[PDB]
């Protein structure tokens, strides 16, 4: 049940709720105040989902939806069977995230480490609440919303996409498709490059950090070093999930007319909106 | 048809796949033990990988991993209940004993070399041509601890040559002995570079280097243990 | 506010480093070129020296080449007026050789020659930049990960606008040269073969891709969280495990039951973005050849 190398590491100390009463493990896994109100939330959200099941009829994992209430209720409450039980998984689902970005708080005031992984993770917490609270609240109505199913929620994508005509062109959009494609490709170097060097040709030695910023020196007459691609990744990804909740924050509030028209402000900019030729003229 | 076919070999793949990775990231720590080191009954579903062998640079030998696992130094914690899964407390001073968030682990004592063979890390004094290019220099500076005491003033910039980078800041007490404390651990004022992890009178109580103008894998995890370990233990003196 | 290790407090400049030798002709490596104090708060400060072989400018000219063939084309459009030029930019666009022509070069260049043009010099832009991925690794005697890594984005690539087309017997079946219309190609597609969500591949593509994304902001943050013990040291680190591997490793263990190696969390890394492209490009290949349909498909798997 423990690494190696663990123990030591297993102290009192840390909490910031409770003092030493969730003070400890399961197996591997810490516990903690926030690690109850984790499985709370948790187990509370996935029985409503079992209920919200029995009053649609499957449990079809790929049938099963749980859907926000229709317009019609506005922002205000609705019956369970057609609003309410999304309503409140919502609620659960949002204290389940938030708890566990705590928790990780916790694990790493007792571990001596910074706090940059709970703050990147509360960048999708953000995300999320976006979709489901911020945007909604905005509009009008939770209908608005995305609803829980495997494939229903794919359908709010491409119905609630189209609704704009060809959401290629949200400018917004456009930027964070960019730093997602650019995310992963500097993943696959980073990966790439750590694996050459410790993993080198036939029964050469085990090549060192000097190598790796030459190799790509060689290759595109630059490189970043060891801190800053860790700092790259860390900045790609969550620049890729800032824009994203952007792209959806503007759509439907401030902009809500097809998304390629937006793009006309600057072709009829009065210095060449008339001149002839062209695609637009 | 072919497109079922291919999903289905894709699922197959993945697995493996899964499975290489996941044996793969047992080759530290491992097996598993109990909480008085004899080896734990219950290892999970995969297997220990075949051991592997690096072949390090600069003559410094051999690493075949998965190997023997032993901390190789005395743990000074203590169970605090009769069953698996609670915290082990300090039987002494934390920072002290190296417990905790204050935990080092015998590496080598020997420094990190660069590609070339020389020393990773060196004073600036002793790094010919290397300079403050940017940012305010610290060196001259006095160092505040989380009591809103002086400890030191700092007296050189240890860098890594290979990064061009600022790692450690050599800093000089009462004494007139120095210390090194981390660049990650500090932050560099205009007028005093301030410590948040450590009080003045912890300073002392920083693991010396045995030679003034290199650092050791094993020094450096024991400075930067004590430090760390500070934001824990040192937190009776902070605010 | 402790520090937290995004932006550095304190650059340091040295001599210039003109990297390690082993088996690279330096007769090929240029010169140092400055320094960027703009960059070094990120990362390295030194724009030094890139290595220009034989591969590298054949490289160069194909991509200058490629990318000067449909600019000439974008000002043929733009009836060469500089103002019209700018205001149609994403508009433009080199569309390939209609259906007609099928898999011929007899296409005439106002009608998708040029686009066959472009797309030659392309082609050897990227295979000899490959090419120039593997040497300069074998040059270092590094292990061939990058070129593998690379051949895998490579495969998406080559499926959109080669394999694919020929297996359609058409170039009419690749993507056009062109901001907007390159995008507008992308919707069409999915609209014509009963829409790409139905994709068991395009969903597993979109999962890599999330899980990249995912990956790198726990990595990143972690090597972040233990950089006060020199985590970023990482090949040092797998030949020596230190305290900031264990607590790496002792935080996720904490959080989900499981973790990885400093080593291992890069096989992870590297697999994870690899299988972006790789299942991508199954998906689109089999598109329109033994699939024509997604949700045709999808209601009886054959
Ligand atoms: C899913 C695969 C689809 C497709 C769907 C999309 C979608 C959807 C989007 C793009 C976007 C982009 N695509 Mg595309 N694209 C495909 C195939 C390609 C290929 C190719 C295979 O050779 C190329 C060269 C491009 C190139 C491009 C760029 C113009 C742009 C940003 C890419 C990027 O971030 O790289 C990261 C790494 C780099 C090293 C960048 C270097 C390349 C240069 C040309 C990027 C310039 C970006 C620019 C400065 C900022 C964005 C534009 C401004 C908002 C005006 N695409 C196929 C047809 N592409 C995004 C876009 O913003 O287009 C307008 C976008 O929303
Ligand atoms: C993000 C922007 C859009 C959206 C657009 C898409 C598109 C487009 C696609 C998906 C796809 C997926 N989406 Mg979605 N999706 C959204 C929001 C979510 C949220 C949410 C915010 O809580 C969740 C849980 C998911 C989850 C999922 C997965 C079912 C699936 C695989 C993606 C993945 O690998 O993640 C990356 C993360 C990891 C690899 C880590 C592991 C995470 C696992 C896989 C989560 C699965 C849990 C799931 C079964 C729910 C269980 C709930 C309770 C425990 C019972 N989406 C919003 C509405 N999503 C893809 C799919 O395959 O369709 C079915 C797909 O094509
Ligand atoms: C037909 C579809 C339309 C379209 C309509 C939309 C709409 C509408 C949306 C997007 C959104 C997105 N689009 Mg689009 N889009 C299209 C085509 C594209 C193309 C392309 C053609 O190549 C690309 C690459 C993209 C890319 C993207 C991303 C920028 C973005 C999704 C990432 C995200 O938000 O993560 C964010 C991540 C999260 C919300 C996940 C949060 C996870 C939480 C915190 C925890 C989950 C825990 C889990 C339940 C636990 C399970 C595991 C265990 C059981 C414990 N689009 C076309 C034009 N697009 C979405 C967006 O931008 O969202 C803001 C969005 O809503
Ligand atoms: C209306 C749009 C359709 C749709 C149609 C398509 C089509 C069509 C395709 C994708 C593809 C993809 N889509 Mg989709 N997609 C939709 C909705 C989504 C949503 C969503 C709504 O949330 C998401 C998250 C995605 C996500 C994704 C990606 C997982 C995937 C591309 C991976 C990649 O990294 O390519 C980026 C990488 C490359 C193109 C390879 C680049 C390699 C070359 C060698 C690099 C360029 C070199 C060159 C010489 C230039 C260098 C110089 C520079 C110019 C400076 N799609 C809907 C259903 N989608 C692709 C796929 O993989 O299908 C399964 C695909 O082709
Ligand atoms: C910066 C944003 C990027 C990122 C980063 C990120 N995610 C993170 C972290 C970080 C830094 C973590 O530390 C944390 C982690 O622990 O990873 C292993 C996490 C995490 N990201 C996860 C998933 C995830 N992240 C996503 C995206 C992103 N995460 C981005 C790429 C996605 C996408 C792309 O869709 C998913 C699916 C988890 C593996 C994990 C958080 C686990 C957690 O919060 O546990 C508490 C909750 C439960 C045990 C279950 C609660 C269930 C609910 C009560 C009911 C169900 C509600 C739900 C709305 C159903 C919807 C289902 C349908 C839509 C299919
Ligand atoms: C698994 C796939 C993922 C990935 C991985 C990946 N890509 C890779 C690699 C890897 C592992 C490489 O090793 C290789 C690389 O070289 O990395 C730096 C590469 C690469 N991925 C690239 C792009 C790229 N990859 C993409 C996507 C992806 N790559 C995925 C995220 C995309 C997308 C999102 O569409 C793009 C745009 C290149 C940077 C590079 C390959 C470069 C190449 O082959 O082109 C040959 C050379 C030329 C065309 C030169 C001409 C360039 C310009 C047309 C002219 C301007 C330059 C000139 C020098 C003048 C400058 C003047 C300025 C004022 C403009
Ligand atoms: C540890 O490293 C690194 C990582 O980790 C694995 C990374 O992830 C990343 C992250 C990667 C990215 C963000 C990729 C983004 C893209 C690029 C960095 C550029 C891509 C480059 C190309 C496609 C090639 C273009 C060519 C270049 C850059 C070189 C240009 C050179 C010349 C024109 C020749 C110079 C000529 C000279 C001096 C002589 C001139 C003579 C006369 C006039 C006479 C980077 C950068 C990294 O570095
Ligand atoms: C260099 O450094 C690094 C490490 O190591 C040195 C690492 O390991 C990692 C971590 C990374 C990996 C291991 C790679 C693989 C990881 C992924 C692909 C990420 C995606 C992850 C998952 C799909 C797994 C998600 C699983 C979860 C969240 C666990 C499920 C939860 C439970 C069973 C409940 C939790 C229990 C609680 C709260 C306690 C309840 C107790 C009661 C008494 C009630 C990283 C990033 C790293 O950079
Ligand atoms: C400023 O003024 C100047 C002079 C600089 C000109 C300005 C330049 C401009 C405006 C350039 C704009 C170019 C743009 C925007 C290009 C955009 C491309 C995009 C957005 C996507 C590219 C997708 C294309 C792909 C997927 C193509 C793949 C091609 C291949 C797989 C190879 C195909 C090869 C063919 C058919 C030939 C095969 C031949 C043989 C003999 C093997
Ligand atoms: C979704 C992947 C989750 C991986 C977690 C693996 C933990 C295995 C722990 C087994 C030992 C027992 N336990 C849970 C009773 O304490
Ligand atoms: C279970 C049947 C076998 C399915 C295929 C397994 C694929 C394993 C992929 C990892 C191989 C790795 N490698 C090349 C480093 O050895
Ligand atoms: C995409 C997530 C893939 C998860 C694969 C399964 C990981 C669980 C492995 C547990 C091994 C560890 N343990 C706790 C027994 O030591
Ligand atoms: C259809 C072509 C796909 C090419 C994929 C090549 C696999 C490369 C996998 C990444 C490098 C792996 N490694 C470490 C096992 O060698
Ligand atoms: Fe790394």
């Amino acid at each position: 049940a423990l690494l190696s190398f663990e123990r030591k590491y297993r102290v009192p100390g840390g909490t910031l709720v409770g003092g030493n009463l969730f003070d400890f493990w399961v197996g591997p896994f810490y516990v903690g105040f926030f690690g109850v109100a984790t499985f709370f939330f948790a187990a509370l959200g996935i029985i409503l989902i079992a209920w919200s099941a029995v009053l649609q009829g499957t449990w079809n994992p790929q049938l099963i939806s749980v859907y926000p209430p229709a317009l019609e209720y506005g922002l205000g409450g609705a019956p369970l069977a057609k609003g309410g039980l999304w309503q409140i998984i919502t609620i659960c689902a949002t204290g389940a995230f938030v708890s566990w970005a705590l928790r990780e708080v916790e694990i790493c005031r007792k571990l001596g480490i910074g706090y940059h992984i709970p703050f990147a993770f509360a960048f999708a917490i953000l995300a999320y609440l976006t979709l489901v609270l911020f945007r909604p609240v905005m509009m009008g109505a939770w209908g608005y919303a995305f609803p829980y199913g495997i494939w229903t929620h794919l359908d709010w994508v491409s119905n609630t996409g189209y609704t704009y005509g060809n959401f290629h062109y949200n400018p917004a959009h456009m930027i964070a498709i960019s730093f997602f494609f650019t995310n992963a490709l500097a993943l696959a170097l980073h990966g790439a490059l750590v694996l050459s060097a410790a993993n080198p040709e036939k029964g050469k030695e085990m090549r060192t950090e000097d190598h790796e910023d030459t190799f790509f020196r060689d290759l595109v007459g630059y490189s970043i070093g060891t801190l800053g691609i860790h700092r790259l990744g860390l900045l790609l990804s969550l620049s890729a999930v800032f824009f994203s909740a952007l792209c959806m924050i503007i759509t439907g509030t401030i902009w809500f007319d097809q998304w390629v028209d937006w793009w006309q402000w600057w072709v009829k900019l009065p210095w060449w909106a008339n001149i002839p030729g062209g695609i637009n003229g | 048809d072919l497109a079922s076919l291919a999903i289905y070999s894709f699922w197959i793949f993945l697995a493996g796949l899964i499975y290489y990775l996941q044996t793969e990231n047992m080759r530290e720590g491992y097996p598993l033990e109990n909480e008085d080191g004899t080896p734990a009954a219950n290892q999970g579903p995969f297997p220990l990988p075949k051991p592997k062998t690096f072949i390090l640079p600069h003559g410094r030998g051999t690493l075949t991993v998965p190997g023997p696992e032993s901390e190789d130094r005395p743990i000074a914690l203590a169970r605090t209940a009769v069953s698996e899964g609670f915290p082990h407390a300090p039987t002494g001073d934390p920072m002290k004993d190296g417990v905790g968030p204050a935990s080092w682990v015998a590496r080598r004592d020997l420094p990190e070399l660069d590609g070339h063979g020389h020393n990773k890390i060196k004073p600036m004094k002793a790094a010919a041509g290397f300079h403050v290019s940017a940012g305010k220099n610290p060196i001259g500076l006095p160092v505040r601890g989380c009591d809103l005491e002086i400890a030191g003033k700092v007296v050189d910039i240890w860098v890594d040559i290979p990064e061009q980078m600022a790692r450690f800041l050599e800093v000089e007490l009462k004494d007139g002995s120095t210390r090194l404390l981390p660049m990650q651990m500090v932050k560099v004022q205009s007028n005093r570079v301030h410590v948040n992890a450590l009080s003045s009178d912890l300073f002392a109580g920083i693991p010396t280097i045995k030679s003034p103008t290199e650092v050791t894998l094993l020094e450096e995890d024991k400075i930067c243990g004590y430090v760390a370990g500070g934001l824990m233990y040192a937190a009776p003196k902070r605010k | 506010a402790e520090y937290q290790n995004i932006f550095s407090q304190v650059q340091v400049r040295g001599p210039a480093d003109l990297g390690m030798t082993e088996d690279v002709n330096l007769a090929n490596r240029s010169g140092v070129g400055p320094f960027s104090t703009l960059l070094g708060w990120f990362g390295n400060a030194q724009l030094g020296p890139i290595y220009l072989g034989s591969l590298g400018v054949l490289s160069l000219f194909s991509g200058l080449m490629w990318f000067f063939t449909i600019g000439i084309w974008f000002w043929y459009q733009a009836g060469w007026n500089p103002a019209v030029f700018l205001r149609d930019l994403f508009f433009f666009s080199l569309e390939p050789p209609a259906p007609e022509y099928g898999l011929s070069f007899a296409a005439p260049l106002k009608e998708g020659g040029l686009w066959l043009i472009a797309s030659f010099f392309m082609f050897v832009a990227v295979w000899s930049w490959w090419g120039r991925t593997y040497l300069r690794a074998q040059a270092l005697g590094m292990g061939k990960h990058t070129a593998w890594a690379f051949l895998s984005a490579i495969w998406l690539w080559m499926v959109l606008g080669f394999i694919r087309p020929i297996l359609m017997g058409s170039w009419s079946e690749a993507v056009p040269y062109g901001i907007f219309s390159h995008l507008d190609w992308t919707n069409n597609f999915s609209l014509v073969h009963g829409n790409l969500f139905y994709n068991p591949f395009h969903g597993l593509s979109i999962a890599f891709l999330y899980g990249s994304a995912l990956l790198f902001a726990m990595h990143g943050a972690t090597i972040l969280a233990v950089s006060r013990f020199g985590g970023e040291r990482e090949l040092e680190q797998i030949a020596d495990r230190g305290t900031a591997a264990e607590r790496a490793a002792l935080f996720w263990r904490w959080t989900m039951g499981f973790n990885a190696t400093m080593e291992g969390i890069h096989r992870w890394a590297i697999w994870m973005a690899v299988l972006v492209t790789l299942t991508g490009g199954i998906g689109i290949l089999l598109s329109g050849t033994v699939v024509d349909n997604w949700y045709v498909w999808g209601q009886n798997h054959g």
